[PDB]
RNA sequence: UAUUUAAUUUUUAUAAUUAAUAAGAAAGAAGAAUAUAAUUUA
RNA sequence: AAAAUAAAGUAUGAAUUAAUAUCAAAAUUUUAAUAAAAAUUAAAAAAUUA
């Protein structure tokens, strides 16, 4: 399929948001609970 | 039911034996004991030209 | 805007009502067939035709000047005796000249619609039979002429206008 | 695969689908209608002698019921019942005019009166031509002249006294009073208590209004008169067996059948030990259902005079 | 239950004979009593053309 | 010549249908009548001449 | 090209056409003064039992024009706390 | 089975009416057919019924009967009561989706001791960016919207012309939505994630490594509305970076995803309270998360 | 062996067996204008028919359509025809060129611009 | 084979198999009561059905339909031939009820207007009565049956005399259920065409309608539906009535069919 | 290699009114290539 | 099925083959033996690759 919104990719983008810190954040919950 | 190969061979056997109409076919139907049913053989209800003749 | 949520701004002035209808008339909104045509030898169907493919979804079938044409007929669609079209006696008489012309040029076809043109001829000559015993000019004559030009290009001539210029 | 044609279904299941009886897209042309119209040997006439109003029903204009009266009045075949059937035709005239119109209404009566000598047909029918005719003094009259022949005043003389009592302006309680009295005799048998019964009575009579009237179902006058009914496989009933209309030579047939003894059936009865079961009869074609209704030949009027008068409309007759 | 307003008894706490022909009330449709108004069959309830 | 004389024949016979008849008549009554005008020419005439035909 | 996609590529804009002449209904019924959704009769016999008696039911909808004119226009009231502080069970 | 029960209108009348059948004179609604008014148009052998103690009595049964036990025919009440429109009817309306991304992976464990594997999904700026309907015709409504705002020179010229035209900020990607009429938003609107709630199924279109796919089923598990992320319970074969396009799943085999034993929607969009600020909210306390599984 | 795709004559109205008779003939039209077929006869045998000319017959035509849309007043397609007619009626010549040809080079006339280009019946150095 | 909008309603597209792909008629195929069918005279559907109401034919069916504009909703109908006000008795029907008690067929909700003061009436009539084909004259609730025939009144063949003495014949008969001291045979003096009277438990009288070419049995017929509406009626003053030893309409019975071997 | 299918004709803001079971300026590397749309850089 | 090698490419440039019209797609029946032969109904766009 060679429609638009199926090609065009948001790689660039991803410093807008903080992956390492919320998978840090969602440890802290894990350990948080105790799992 | 018995399918019987023209009007003529078929027949009442019961005293509750009528004869019915299923869409222009002729039939004998028996509220009691239903073995006693019989169609006289002719075309399906539903027939198209190209299909059935 | 003049359709669906100011529908009286349309019938009030009758110099903006040409203005739309000429401006619609010079874009050729009913034939979209020659937006997508290069050349002229080879007409394009972009605009009149769809696959369930999906060729052409976007250049598909699109009410353009639907709405808007139809309304600005239904102004003059008044043809009860009750009511003459309300805004018609509202036009001097080049004017309604201009606006039927604009009908006329509207169309694909080149000929304006049979009780539009009808509605409009009619009006215009029971203004023209008032008028020209009263104060008339030179001017006044050219209207009249560059009326009836437009009556034989609709191809319905009038008979009673040529021979009161005859 | 499409699924808007070739669908995911056994034609087991599907075959239920297929109409055995089918009914909107009809199977009647336009060129059999006027065809079948001369198979059951109908007649056309012209639009004075009677035509098919609005309903497709066969109606006999007044004037026109009053000659054939004039015509038939000492024929063997003709009975006590044709003559109220002839008055009956004639009180749209009786009311609009009821001057002129009642003397014919009296010579049906004399007449009727010397063929058979007096009857409960006769004096109900003129009784209701005068309680349309607004003579209240009359109907009075005739009533008193029943009981002192000895004719006991039926349920209908009595629906008749209440109608001339309303249409001829009198208060209430004059026909009260003949209900209530009509109720004691034993001919009017009413269930509900005989206030809210005689309510229903006046309601049904204040819907069915007179000719004259501002509202009412007889005072409707638009006929759609056609010379022949615009569809001739019209129902009365459930099947195609049940058709409206019917060869003349079998509603002979049905009527003889009503006039003989009852020996096989039921009748005057709510049972019917053979029930409607049209459903239950046989359904396919006949060949005539292919090739168009059997041609026979056209009712034709031989040596009619000429049409003088052929450029003149005739006015619709409820005059 | 499954069964329609019709031939249900109350309220309070078919495909073999597919057409009806309506009912008048019973005390009504045992012998039912003729009477013309202008070729109509007027009753306390009914209308109709005979 | 088949196709061609069909082309002919369709031609008079809807020219005589704008008159309320077909070849089918037409051509019987032409030959009573002794006239004689091959198809080809009642043609002409339908097209050309269409008070004559 | 079959016998169907031609039969629909000539009658679609047809279609519209007849749709369109449809439409222009309302619009002499606009500007004559009078403005009016046409109405549509409430249908009141939509339960039903079938032959086999089970209970059948229709589903008729009705959709509002100067309620979905307002809807595109301006914003919804806010949000019910009811409705997503706490979950959606399974 | 996965067909309803089977009804023909030839059998639709007074007869096998569950509720009293109405017949419509137009100005009136009585349970008699109407009585035509020029009287030489009935038919033989038709009664006209002006009066009928069978069926008027069964009728008057049935509304006193309603009005005295209230509580017993509060389901009688749909008949002669229906639902205004908007309102989020749970049969007829269907909302707009949202377009994330496929930012990470991740894992998870339930309350009980299990490695979940998670799809985390972004969903950057999310607009109605467009509202098309068809020809007004019934049934052919679509909001369009768009994610991710992004400098004037992206675009090939011809987009970015569309959206100076819309008036909304430039967007890198759209997607429509097909929607019932009581579930549009205005054009520009900011959408939320909360827009989903944690506890129900996604249908999920993205392209997969090459054509277009669609996931109908799949439930959600947790829910950022501060970082606007959004967990699934999968592992999709897409890439890092893919745009996604969510929607409802709207029914599985005979049932709604949306009513009251299961749970409301937010209708026509979540719309955030005024006086919360996210900018003084952290990440944890921010937290949304599903029912056990 | 090839089907017969030549074209067909159309069915007729059944005659009644009248028709077998002598003096009667099987062609029946009677139409408006035929009261207006005279015939005379000639000492050849033959026959001599009397009958208006073309243009009579068209503005007969004219006058049956005009008195048609005096009510409800002319269509554009009733517009159209009378044109033609009336034209066809005064022709003296054969008309070789698309009618709307002379609409769609004049067209300027109808739809006018701004005044900066505007073109007149006459324009150069002006 | 769903594309476009798709309802959340489970399934309204199968019947017509799945798709939505047409739709654009207004015009579809029809049995009786079917769409189209609207315009067309037929004796059930003319009393059964409002013809505003006609949807679409086979099946394509509508278990949904969307449309637009404003809805109206017209207000319920108003009882007839009841004054405001009026408080009704309320009467208990059940399916724990036999169809043997007349507390079956009768008004569900009994007004005061309704209760006929004529007869004694506590309570109205019954609105529907049970149908069979009665073979027998069986005493109901009768305590006399007159039969007068005037001998003077006299014809050769099938006549109405003939029919009324064949009643009587019935009546007496071997076979006859009915008790043959009640029947009283009557010859008149002058010219009475000959009647038949049955008097009640209630002291009154029913004259069947002899018609022009009544036969024996429609004689019996007519006064056994005769003696079920009157015992109707008098069970409406409160009379209490002795249960029947034969029972015409069969409602306990199933039918039987013979044996095989 | 002819037919026949399956794919492709190199970002289409958007997709389904029907058939059957869809297309905006252009070619090197799609990566300045060691997975950041520049890790500060002479 | 991972690993190694080989396929857009500039240049060079053979061989089998070749009755053909810009082509011959789908189905049904018939014809002296597949019948790309007939007849009927039908609905096969171009380029490139496997
Ligand atoms: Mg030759
Ligand atoms: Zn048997």
């Amino acid at each position: 399929t060679n429609r638009h919104f199926f090609v065009a990719r948001a790689n660039a983008f991803f410093s807008r948001l903080p992956i390492a810190r919320v998978q840090r954040s969602l440890a802290m919950e894990a350990v948080r609970e105790g799992r | 039911p018995q399918m019987v190969m023209s009007r003529d061979e078929l027949k009442l056997r019961c005293e509750y034996c009528r004869f019915e109409w299923i869409h222009d076919t002729l039939c004998v139907r028996c509220p009691a004991q239903p073995s006693h049913d019989q169609r006289e053989m002719w075309l399906h209800s539903t027939w198209m030209w190209g299909k059935q003749q | 805007a003049l359709v669906r949520e100011q529908p009286w701004r349309l019938s009030a002035s009758p110099a903006l009502f040409i203005q739309v209808l000429q401006f619609m008339a010079l874009i050729k909104v009913f034939e979209p067939n020659k937006w997508f045509t290069f050349s002229d030898h080879a007409p394009s169907n972009r605009a009149d035709y769809r696959h369930a493919i999906g060729v052409n979804h976007s250049t598909a079938f699109w009410g353009t000047g639907e709405e808007l044409y139809d309304f600005m007929v239904e102004l003059l669609r008044v043809e009860d005796d009750g009511r003459i079209p309300t805004m018609l006696d509202l036009c001097t008489r080049e004017q309604m000249v201009d606006l039927l012309s604009g009908f006329c040029g509207v169309m694909p076809c080149g000929k304006a619609v049979g009780d539009v043109f009808k509605t409009i001829t009619d009006a215009f000559l029971r203004r023209v039979r008032n008028d020209i015993s009263g104060p008339w000019s030179a001017h006044d004559w050219a209207i009249v002429e560059r009326m009836y030009l437009v009556t034989v290009l609709c191809d319905a001539g009038n008979n009673e206008i040529l021979q009161l210029l005859l | 695969k499409n699924l808007a044609w070739r669908p995911k279904m056994s034609e087991r299941t599907l075959e239920q689908f297929v109409p055995l009886h089918l009914a909107f897209p009809r199977r009647h042309p336009n060129s059999w209608q006027e065809r079948q119209f001369h198979l059951l040997g109908y007649v056309k006439w012209p639009k004075e002698i009677g035509f098919y109003n609005a309903g497709d029903n066969f109606e006999l204009t007044p004037q026109a019921a009053y000659r054939i009266y004039k015509q038939n009045c000492d024929e063997t075949f003709w009975t006590r019942l044709h003559n109220e059937k002839t008055i009956i035709h004639l009180l749209p005239l009786v009311e609009q005019d009821p001057g002129t119109n009642m003397v014919l209404v009296d010579d049906i009566f004399r007449h009727h009166l010397k063929r058979f000598g007096a009857d409960h047909y006769i004096y109900n029918a003129v009784m209701q031509a005068a309680a349309f005719a607004k003579d209240f003094p009359r109907c009075e009259q005739l009533l008193a002249e029943m009981r002192g022949l000895g004719l006991e005043p039926n349920a209908q003389s009595y629906v008749n006294m209440m109608l001339g009592a309303r249409l001829t302006g009198k208060p209430r309680d004059q026909a009260e009073a003949f209900f209530r009295e009509g109720i004691k005799t034993g001919a009017i048998s009413a269930v509900m208590r005989l206030d809210t019964e005689f309510q229903m009575w006046m309601n049904q009579l204040e819907r069915l209004g007179s000719f004259k009237a501002k509202v009412g179902y007889l005072s409707v006058n638009e006929e759609g008169a056609s010379p022949m009914p615009r569809d001739m496989w019209a129902l009365w009933g459930w099947h195609r067996t049940e058709a409206k209309f019917i060869s003349r030579k079998q509603m002979i047939s049905e009527q003889v059948q009503n006039r003989v003894r009852s020996g096989k059936e039921l009748v005057g009865t709510v049972y019917q030990k053979a029930r409607r079961q049209p459903w239950a009869k046989y359904n396919g074609m006949f060949p005539y259902d292919y090739n168009g209704p059997a041609r026979r030949p056209a009712a034709s009027f031989v040596d009619a005079p000429t049409p003088t008068h052929n450029a003149e409309v005739c006015g619709t007759a409820y005059a | 239950e499954a069964i329609s307003h019709a031939r249900r008894v109350s309220w309070a706490p078919f495909a073999q004979e597919p057409y009806f022909e309506e009912e008048i009330e019973a005390h009504r449709k045992h012998h039912r009593p003729d009477v013309y108004i202008y070729k109509y069959n007027v009753s306390p309830t009914h209308f109709s053309l005979r | 010549a088949h196709w061609e004389r069909a082309i002919v024949r369709k031609n008079v016979d809807s020219a005589a249908r704008e008159h309320g008849t077909g070849w089918q008549h037409l051509r019987n009554e032409l030959g009573r009548q002794n006239v004689m005008l091959l198809p080809r020419s009642q043609q002409l005439l339908a097209q050309y001449e269409p008070l004559a035909f | 090209d079959s016998f169907k996609e031609h039969y629909h590529r000539v009658h679609l804009p047809r279609r519209l056409a007849l749709q369109r002449y449809a439409r222009q209904q309302s619009l002499r019924n606009a500007a004559k003064g009078n403005v009016k959704a046409e109405e549509v009769p409430y249908k009141y016999n939509r339960w039903w039992v079938n032959e086999e008696h089970e209970f059948v039911h229709q589903y008729a909808f009705v959709e509002d024009p100067e309620v979905t004119k307002a809807k595109r226009e301006t914003l919804p009231p806010v949000t019910r706390e009811n409705i997503w502080k706490e979950p959606q069970q399974t | 089975r996965c067909y309803p029960s089977l009804m023909r209108e030839k059998d639709r009348d007074m007869y096998h009416c569950y509720y009293p059948y109405l017949f419509d004179h137009g100005d009136k609604m009585s349970l008699y057919p109407k009585i035509p008014e020029n009287p030489r148009e009935w038919q033989p052998e038709q009664l006209q019924t002006t009066y009928d103690a069978i069926r008027e009595d069964k009728y008057d049964a049935f509304i006193r009967l309603r009005e005295k036990f209230p509580e017993l025919y509060q389901d009688t009440r749909a008949w002669d009561n229906p639902p205004p429109f908007g309102e989020f009817n749970m049969f007829y309306s269907v909302r707009f989706g949202m377009v994330g991304v496929k930012a990470f992976t991740c894992k998870d464990y339930d309350e009980l001791g299990n490695q979940f594997d998670c799809t985390a999904f972004w969903f950057p700026d999310n607009q109605v960016v467009k509202h098309s309907t068809r020809n007004g015709e019934v049934g052919t409504d679509k909001v369009y919207v768009g994610a991710m705002n992004v400098p004037v020179e992206f675009h090939k010229p011809h987009v970015a012309a569309f959206y100076k035209a819309a008036g909304v900020p430039v967007k890198h990607v759209c997607a429509g939505f097909p929607i019932t009429p009581d579930a549009y938003a205005p054009v520009g609107t900011k959408l939320d994630v909360r827009h989903f709630k944690p506890g129900q199924e996604v249908t999920i279109t993205f392209q997969n490594t090459a054509a277009a796919e669609t996931y109908q089923g799949v439930p959600v598990w947790r829910i950022d509305y501060k970082n606007s992320l959004i967990y699934l319970p999968t592992l999709l074969d897409a890439d890092v970076g893919t745009y996604v396009r969510f929607s409802d799943t709207i029914n599985t085999k005979g049932l709604t995803l949306w009513n009251e034993h299961r749970g409301l929607p937010a209708f026509p969009t979540f719309i955030p309270p005024e006086d919360e600020d996210l900018s003084k909210l952290a990440t944890d306390e921010c937290q949304l998360k599903s029912p056990p599984l | 062996p090839k089907k017969d795709r030549r074209f067909r004559v159309q069915p007729l109205p059944s005659l009644h067996a009248n028709s077998l008779a002598d003096d009667t003939p099987l062609v029946t039209t009677t139409r408006t204008l035929s009261p207006n077929f005279r015939a005379f006869a000639l000492q050849d045998g033959g026959v001599f028919f009397t009958h208006p000319s073309h243009e009579q017959v068209m503005r007969v035509g004219q006058n049956i359509l005009a008195e048609e849309t005096k009510a409800t007043g002319m269509t554009s397609m009733d517009t159209y025809v009378n044109s033609r007619i009336q034209s066809i009626i005064a022709e003296n010549t054969v008309e070789n060129v698309a009618l709307s040809h002379w609409r769609r080079r004049h067209m300027w006339n109808l739809v006018r611009t701004h005044g900066k280009l505007q073109r007149h019946w006459g324009v150069s150095d002006a | 084979n769903l594309k476009g909008l798709v309802y959340p309603l489970p399934y309204y597209a199968m019947w017509r198999g799945n798709h939505n792909k047409y739709t654009y008629n207004k015009s579809t195929v029809c049995l009786w009561g079917e769409g189209d069918t609207r315009s067309m005279y037929h004796q059930h559907y003319a009393h059964a059905k409002c013809p505003t109401d006609y949807g679409r034919g086979g099946r394509e069916f509508e278990y949904l339909t969307v449309k637009r504009g404003k809805m109206l909703q017209k207000p319920l109908p108003r009882v007839q031939y009841v004054a405001e006000g009026s408080k009704p008795v309320w009467l208990f029907k059940s399916w724990h009820t036999p169809l043997s008690s007349p507390s079956m067929w009768e008004r569900e909700v009994q007004y005061a207007e309704h209760t006929p003061e004529h007869i004694g009436a506590k309570r109205p009539l019954a609105v529907v009565a049970p149908r069979t084909m009665h073979r027998y004259l069986f005493l109901m609730h009768m305590e006399k049956v007159t039969i007068t025939v005037s001998p003077l009144l006299f014809g050769y063949g099938h006549t109405i005399q003939k029919a009324v003495l064949d009643f009587y014949r019935r009546a007496i008969s071997a076979r006859s259920p009915f008790p043959k001291d009640k029947v009283f045979l009557f010859y008149a003096i002058d010219h009475i065409t000959p009647r038949i009277e049955v008097t009640w438990l209630d002291g009154t009288s029913y004259v069947p309608p002899v018609l022009e070419g009544a036969s024996s049995q429609d004689l019996i017929q007519m006064v056994m539906e005769e003696a079920w509406l009157a015992a109707d009626r008098m069970a409406a003053e409160g009379r209490v009535l002795n249960p029947l030893a034969i029972d015409d309409y069969k409602w306990d019975q199933l039918v039987v069919f013979k044996k095989v071997r």
